[PDB]
C-alpha cells in the first residue's frame, strides 16, 4: 500500500510552507508572495537533485562517466568495453560469486542477456556442452571471456549465434 | 557539528538552525533588529527554515543508502547485488494429495489435468493415471473364486504373476491367503514395507499402508499392483499446485474437497504440509537468506551425498563410483560417466534431486532412467541395489534361553542391515560382540552365516562381502538357536 | 509484435510532418477519415483574406466575418467587414455601411516595400539622374567614370 | 533497439500542449498563456479589443475630445490633426526600396574617408577622393 | 528506418513550439525553404490592438506586444513594440524615435519614407554594381575604390 | 542544469554565481529600477539566505567525495569496504612453538597471553599486528570472496581463505581432446601454488571441486570419506635484481627508498609464470614520485649472482614453475 | 587510463610528411612556444 523507498521528490513542496502563512494576512498582496516564492523555488531545484545524487549512483542507471568508479571498486576495469555491455560484464562477474555451474544455474545467468526464448543449451556425453543464441542485442566476442568463467573446470564448449530460430 | 563528522552522519533539530540564522540576521542589522513573533522578518525566516530541515533529513537518508545497514527497497538490491543474491518473486504452492477410489474404477482410466480443481485455488499438477500410482490398499470381508495378482518389480522391470483360489470366504484359509499375498508383495519392493502391512484376524481384513491404529500412512513409494477381481478400495497419490502465484498455505489434514466429483470418488486428504507459496520477497527474509548462504553447497561429491539423504522420503543408503580414464575399467562403466547407487528412493522423486550435479558432468549411467523437463528435456540414469538375504545360526553353551528372550538377540542383529554397498563386511567378531551385549551379562558362543536356501553345509565363519550392486539383508524369522 | 506499434508510429510521424509543413494548405487524413488542417490553414483566420472585396450591394448578405467588401460613396472608396457575421446569422446587406454599425472600415498595412528615410538597405538596381560633373548629390556609375575618364590622361 | 524513444516523450508531450494552445486560441471565446507567461487572445476575443472608429463622420469646424470619432471636410479627419481618407495613392510618391528610380536632387550623408564598403558615396566625396591619387 | 521518423517528430515538435510561442518580432523556419510566422506576428501582422491608447512615460517599461502608447511632443503618434513580453519587457525611454518601438500607420504617417523626388537620407546602402558599368545605376563606396584601383597601377 | 552529478563528474557552484541569478530572477519580478547594490537592505537579505543555501551544495559535494575510493579516510573508509562484506582486523596475537601460554593440551602449541603487540628471539613467534592500517587494509580488499564451487574463481577464492600460509596461486586449463602445449592430459586441469601445506590444500580442494577428479600435477595425496587422491605443484624458484639509470636532479636518499619499495610491489604482484614489461616498470617510477624530476630513465634486470654484463632491458617472463621475487640489497641507482 | 604492453610516441610539426616522425625531444625556438590541438592526435594498434 506504500512504497518502502522513501527517497522521492517531496510532493507539492511549493504549496507547503505557504500553508504556514498565519491567517491569510499577506495572501492576495502580490508583493510578499513573490518574494517568498522566489526564495522557496530555489530549494525546489536542490531538493530535486538530491534524488539523482542517489538514484543515478545505482549500477542499473549509472552512466559510463561514473560507472567506471563502481567497476573500479570491484576490480572490473573498462578495458575496451563500451557502456551498454560494460554494464553486462559487471553484473555477470558479480553474480558468479554465488554460483555452482549447474545446468539449471547456467540457464539462469544466460537468461538476463538474451530475453526469455533467446538462448538454449544442448548437452553431450563426454563433457560436451553447447550454447545457442537467437536474439542477441550486444556483440558477443567481448562478452565471451566471462561466459567461460562460470562453467565447470572441465567443460568442453561450443558457441553458435544466429538471429531467430 | 551536525553535518559530516568523523563518526558518520548526524541530524540537526529545528531550533539550532533557527537560532543560527537569527544570529546571522542580528549581525546583519545590529543588535537592535527584532526577530521574535511580531517581526515580518521572523515570519519569513521561520517559514523559510523548516524546508531545509526536510533537505537535511533527506540528505541524511541518502548517505546510509550505500551501507550494510540502512539500505531499503531498490537500493538494497544494489548492495547485495554485488554478492550475487536477488529477491524472489511470486511463487506457487506445491504439494501432493491422495484420494480413495471405489472398487469399480478401472486401472487404465486417466484423469484429465485441465478438468478438475481440488479446491478454490488448487488444480492438478499434470495428467495422472490410476495405474502405477497406488500408495495404499484396504481389503475386507466381501471378496469364492480364482484370483490373479500382478506387480512390477522395483529393481528389475519384469512383471510377476501369482495364482490363488479363495476356496473359503473366512477363517484359516482366508488367513493363509492373506499371508500368501503378504509374502508375495514383501519379496519385491523393500523390506520396510512389511512393517506396514498386517492382518487383523479378529475382523478378517487386510491393511496395506496403514499403522496399528488404522491410519493410512502409505507404503514406501508409489507402485503398480492389480487383482483381476478388483476387490477392496484403492488409494492413489496426486501432485497438486496452486492456480495463481501468491501466498497460500495448507496443513497436514486440510484438503477436503474436489469441485467436479469424479465417479467412484470416496475421500481426499493431505499427508504432509504443503510448501506454501509466497508473495513478493520482503527485505527481512532477503537479509536472512543472504546471511545463511554458507551452507548452500552444490555440485560437489560431499554436497551431492548430503543432498540426497535430506531430499527423499527414503534413500536409506547411497554410494558413488568414478571412472574417468579413457576406458571402461574393471567395473562395467562407460569411459567418462559417474555411477550412483541408492536404496529405497523411488525413481522420479530422486531423479529431480540429481539436478545438483555439476553442469557438463555426464554422469547418466545405471539400469533405470527417467526424463526431466528443464524447455528442453534430458534423461538421467541410476541403479538400485539388489538385496541379498542371509541365514544366521547361533550356537552356545549355557543355560537354555527362554521364549521371548531371544527377541533382544534377534533385533540385536539388526546391525547386519547397516552394511554399506560393496564395502560391507560382517566382521563376525562384531556380531559376537553384539549378541553378547543386548542381554544380561553371562560361556561359549559362535555365529554361522549362509545365503538363504542353501543346505546346512554352507554354514561358515569367514566374513562375507557384498557384490558390486548387492546389499546385505536379514529377516527376523531367519534366526535360529542351538544349545551345546 | 512491437513491429505493429512501430508501423503505426511510422505513418503517424508522416501525418504530423505534413501537418506541420503543409505548405500553405494541406489536408492530412487521419485513420478515422476525418481531415486535419495544416498550421498555415489554421492561420487563415488571422490572415483576413483581402482578395478584391466583393462590391458593395443592397440586398444579399455577408456570411464571413473576416471577408471584406468594396463600397463607394457619392464622392471615396472604402472596404468594410461585419465582425458579427457568421453562418446561421448572416449580416443582411444594406444601402451603405456608414449607418450600419454591423460593418466597419478597414485599412492597408503594407507601407515593407518602401525605403525608410533612415539608413535604408536597397536591393536590385537603383538609379538617379547623372549629377552635374557634384558635392552632395548621389553620383552614378557613369558619372564617376566620366569624372575619372579625363584623369587617366 | 529503438529505445531512443526515451527522448521522444519530452517532445510529444510538448507538442500536445502546443496543440492545446492552438485550439484555445483559434476556437476560443470572447485566452491562452504561453510559456513566457504572456497572454494570447483568441480570435473571437481579439475582434473585440481592436481599434474601431465611429462610422458616421462629423462636419469640420476647426474647433476635439475623442480620438475615435471621424470628421468630414471639403476628406475624413480625426484627432490622435491627421487626415484619414484622402484620394491619393502612396506608391506613386514613395520610392520602393527595390529598384527605385529617383529624380531631382537625392542626397545622402557623406561617408568617412577611405571607406570600402557597400555604403553610398557622395559626389563631393569621390571628387575629394580623386585628388589623393592625382598627387 | 525508424530513427529518421523520430527525427522528423522531434524537429516538427521544436518548430511547432517556436511557432506557437514566437516573439512578435520573429518568424519560424519550415523544413522547406519557406519561413513560418508566429502567432504574435499573425495577430499584429494583419491588424490588431488594444483600443485605449496609453500615455508615453520616460519611466515606464512595456511588457505587452499589442498595445498602443501615445507619444507626444502636440504631435501625437501611437507606438508599439512586438518584441515586448512579461518575460522580456522594454523600457520607455525619453523618446520612442531612438528601437523595438514602431509607429502606428497613418496616411500621413508615409512622412518617414523617402519620397521619389530629391529625398534626404540619414547609412543607406545599395548592391555593388559590376565593374565598368557606365549606366545611371548607383555605385558603392567600395566599387569606387575597386575601380580606382586599376587606375593607380 | 550544470550543477550536481552529471556523469562526467560532480560540479559545485561557487558562492558568487548563486547570488547572480537569484538577483536576476528577483529583479525580473520588479523591473530594472530596483536597488540591489552593495550594502542595500535588499542585498543584505539576499546574502543571508544564499549563504545558508550554499552550505547545502557543499554538504552534497562532501558526501559524494566521502564515498569515493580516492576520498575514503578513517571511518568512512571502513564503511565503503564494509559494503563489500569485509572488515578491518583487530589486536592480533603471536604464535610460537615448544607472557605466553600453551595453545592446547599436550602429551607424549604456544599462544600469547597478551592481546596484541609483543621474548621473541631464537633460543631464549609472530610479532606486531596491533591494528590493521588503511594502506594494507586497501591491499587486503584486493581479494575476492564467494560461496561458489566447481568454477575457476571459486577454487582461487577458497584457497586464499582456508589454506594457511598460501601466498599465490594459479590454474591452467586443458579442456580439449588432445594434450596441450604444456603436456596436460586431455580433459584435465592443473593447479600450481606457492607456499602452504600439502595434506591440507588437498582437503580444501576436495570440498570445492566437482564430483569428477580432474586434477593433475607433480605430487599427490590420498584422501577418503571411498578413497581418491588430488594433485598439485609448487613453483618458488626465482629471485631478481634491478638497476636504474636516470638523468637530472639526484634523488637524495629518502626518494630512492620511496622509488625502491614501490618497484618491489609491482614486481612481486606478478602472476605465476607471468611477464614483466619494461614500460610498466618505467611508469611506476614516474608515479611513485612527483613528475618533472627526470629527462631520461632506463631499468635493467638480471638474476642474483649474475655478472654485471648480464643486465638487460628487454621484457622478462618465467617458466611454469617459477615465481618472480625482488628484495633489498638491490635496485642500483645511478646518474648517467 | 585504467592500469594496463607496449607504447611509443612520435612527434612532428604539422603538415610534414609521415617520414618526419621521430622520438628525440623537441625544443622551442627563441620566440616560439609549443601548441597542440585535440584533432591532431592519431592512434595505431600493433
Amino acid at each position: 500500500l506504500k512504497d518502502v523507498n522513501h527517497i522521492h521528490p517531496l510532493p507539492d513542496f511549493v504549496r507547503g510552507g505557504f500553508d504556514y502563512v498565519p491567517s491569510d494576512i499577506f495572501s492576495g498582496k502580490e508583493n510578499f508572495e513573490q518574494t517568498l516564492r522566489i526564495l522557496l523555488e530555489r530549494l525546489e531545484f536542490i531538493d530535486q537533485k538530491m534524488v539523482e545524487l542517489a538514484e543515478l549512483r545505482t549500477t542499473l542507471n549509472a552512466e559510463d562517466a561514473i560507472l567506471d568508479e563502481i567497476g573500479r571498486q570491484l576490480g572490473i576495469y573498462r578495458n575496451g568495453l563500451n557502456d551498454p555491455e560494460y554494464r553486462a560484464v559487471i553484473m555477470i562477474l558479480t553474480g558468479n560469486n554465488s554460483k555452482s555451474g549447474t545446468r539449471a544455474d547456467i540457464i539462469a545467468t544466460l537468461k538476463q542477456l538474451f530475453g526469455e526464448d533467446g538462448v538454449t543449451t544442448y548437452k553431450g556425453y563426454n563433457y560436451r556442452l553447447d550454447i545457442n543464441i537467437f536474439n542477441t542485442c550486444m556483440e558477443v566476442t567481448d562478452i565471451l571471456p566471462e561466459i567461460i568463467d562460470m562453467l565447470p573446470l572441465v567443460t568442453h564448449l561450443r558457441v553458435v549465434e544466429n538471429q531467430g530460430y | 557539528n551536525y553535518g559530516l563528522t568523523g563518526s558518520g552522519f548526524n541530524l540537526p533539530p529545528m531550533d539550532d538552525l533557527v537560532q543560527e540564522t537569527k544570529k546571522t540576521f542580528k549581525s546583519a542589522f545590529g543588535e537592535d533588529f527584532n526577530t521574535e513573533s511580531n517581526s515580518v522578518a521572523d515570519k519569513l525566516i521561520q517559514i523559510f527554515n523548516e524546508r531545509e530541515y526536510q533537505l537535511w533529513l533527506l540528505m541524511g537518508s541518502v548517505y546510509y543508502a550505500q551501507t550494510m545497514q540502512g539500505a531499503e527497497g531498490i537500493y538494497l538490491d544494489d548492495l547485495l547485488g554485488k554478492r550475487g543474491i536477488y529477491r524472489l518473486g511470486k511463487t506457487r504452492s506445491t504439494g501432493t494429495v491422495v484420494m480413495t477410489i471405489d472398487s469399480s474404477v478401472p486401472y487404465n482410466m486417466i484423469y484429465s489435468a485441465a478438468t478438475y480443481t481440488i479446491d478454490t485455488d488448487y488444480e492438478l499438477s499434470s495428467d495422472v493415471q490410476v495405474a502405477g500410482n497406488i500408495v495404499a490398499q484396504l481389503i475386507k470381508g466381501t471378496d469364492v473364486g480364482t484370483y490373479r495378482l500382478q506387480i512390477q518389480n522395483t529393481t528389475d522391470q519384469s512383471v510377476k504373476t501369482l495364482s490363488l483360489n479363495l476356496t473359503a470366504t473366512s477363517g484359516q484359509p482366508l488367513i493363509t491367503f492373506f499371508g500368501q499375498i503378504k509374502d508375495f508383495i514383501v519379496n519385491n519392493t523393500i523390506l520396510s514395507n512389511q512393517d506396514r502391512i498386517w492382518i487383523d484376524s479378529t475382523e478378517g481384513a487386510l491393511y496395506i499402508g496403514y499403522d496399528t491404529n488404522k491410519i493410512m500412512i502409505g507404503l514406501s513409494s508409489r507402485v503398480d499392483f492389480r487383482t483381476n477381481p478388483m476387490a477392496g478400495t484403492r488409494s492413489i497419490s496426486m501432485d497438486v499446485r496452486s492456480i495463481e502465484p501468491g501466498y497460500i498455505s495448507r496443513d497436514v489434514h486440510s484438503v477436503r474437497s474436489i469441485n467436479p466429483t469424479p465417479g467412484g470418488f470416496v475421500d481426499i486428504d493431505n499427508l504432509s504440509a504443503f510448501i506454501d507459496g509466497s508473495d513478493v520477497e520482503s527485505d527481512n527474509e532477503y537479509r536472512i537468506r543472504a546471511a545463511t548462504s554458507i551452507s548452500e553447497g552444490k555440485a560437489t561429491r560431499p554436497a551431492i551425498l548430503a543432498a540426497l539423504l535430506n531430499k527423499v522420503e527414503g534413500i536409506e543408503k547411497v554410494r558413488i563410483f568414478n571412472n574417468n580414464t579413457d576406458k571402461t575399467n574393471s567395473l562395467g562403466i562407460p569411459p567418462y560417466r559417474f555411477m550412483v547407487v541408492c536404496y529405497g528412493g523411488g525413481t522420479a522423486e530422486i531423479s529431480q534431486v540429481l539436478y545438483d550435479t555439476i553442469a557438463t558432468s555426464n554422469n547418466t549411467y545405471g539400469d533405470t532412467f527417467y526424463d526431466i523437463t528443464t524447455d528442453q528435456v534430458e534423461r538421467i540414469w541410476h541403479t538400485k541395489a539388489a538385496a541379498r538375504q542371509l541365514a544366521i545360526r547361533v550356537r552356545y553353551r549355557g543355560r537354555p534361553l527362554s521364549l521371548t528372550e531371544e527377541t533382544a538377540i534377534a533385533n540385536g542383529l539388526a546391525t547386519a542391515v547397516n552394511g554399506t554397498m560393496i564395502a560391507g563386511t560382517l566382521y563376525n567378531v562384531r556380531l559376537v560382540g553384539t549378541v553378547m551385549s543386548s542381554t544380561s551379562p553371562d560361556t561359549q558362543v559362535y555365529v554361522d552365516i549362509k545365503n538363504k536356501g542353501q543346505p546346512d553345509s554352507a554354514y561358515v565363519n569367514t566374513d562375507v562381502t557384498a557384490s558390486t550392486t548387492q546389499v546385505l539383508s536379514l529377516e527376523l524369522e531367519d534366526v535360529i538357536f542351538s544349545q551345546i | 509484435d512491437a513491429d505493429k506499434a512501430v508501423d503505426q508510429i511510422i505513418e503517424d510521424s508522416k501525418r504530423l510532418h505534413i501537418v506541420v509543413n503543409g505548405t500553405g494548405t494541406e489536408q492530412a487524413v487521419a485513420e478515422d477519415g476525418s481531415l486535419l488542417p495544416s498550421v498555415r490553414k489554421a492561420l487563415i483566420d488571422n490572415l483576413y483574406f483581402k482578395t478584391p472585396p466583393l462590391p458593395w450591394r443592397n440586398g444579399g448578405s455577408v456570411n464571413e466575418f473576416n471577408q471584406l467588401y468594396s463600397f463607394t460613396d457619392v464622392s471615396n472608396t472604402t472596404w468594410w467587414y461585419a465582425p458579427g457575421a457568421t453562418v446561421s446569422n448572416p449580416v443582411v446587406m444594406r444601402d451603405s455601411p456608414i449607418n450600419d454599425g454591423k460593418f466597419k472600415v478597414f485599412l492597408d498595412k503594407t507601407n515593407d516595400i518602401y525605403a525608410p528615410l533612415n539608413s535604408p538597405n536597397f536591393v536590385g538596381n537603383p538609379r538617379v539622374p547623372t549629377p552635374a560633373p557634384n558635392s552632395q548629390s548621389i553620383p552614378t556609375t557613369g558619372w564617376v567614370q566620366s569624372e575619372m575618364e579625363g584623369l587617366e590622361d
